[PDB]
């Protein structure tokens, strides 16, 4: 009985850890998308056609 | 000979006007201030080609 109740808590704690790892990954999804945009801008800015203004 | 020289000087001033005014969005090209500019053609950095305008 003690092991069954403890195992029920264990699934709850495993799920909570899945929740935190899931949320952290979701935020890093947009960090990747932002960095990719910064990389496209950098490549566009490396061209010699641009003057200082652009 | 002086009459021909008049059109020679008008045309010579025409060449200097072309050199000093030709531009790509205000970026003068033919007056020698363009010098060498590298154009980035590639998905990764470091792949650029040097265009020289004289």
């Amino acid at each position: 009985n003690v092991q069954s109740r403890g195992l029920d808590v264990a699934v709850r704690n495993a799920n909570d850890g899945i929740s935190i790892a899931q949320t952290a990954e979701g935020a890093m999804n947009e960090t990747t998308n932002i960095l990719q945009r910064m990389r496209d801008l950098s490549l566009q800015s490396a061209n010699g056609s641009n003057s200082k203004s652009e | 000979r002086v009459a021909i020289q008049e059109e020679i000087t008008a045309l010579n001033d025409e060449l200097n006007r072309i050199a000093e005014t030709t531009s790509f969005g205000g970026n003068k090209l033919l007056n020698g201030t363009f010098s060498t500019k590298s154009f980035q053609i590639g998905a990764d950095n470091g792949e650029a080609v040097m265009l020289t305008l004289k």
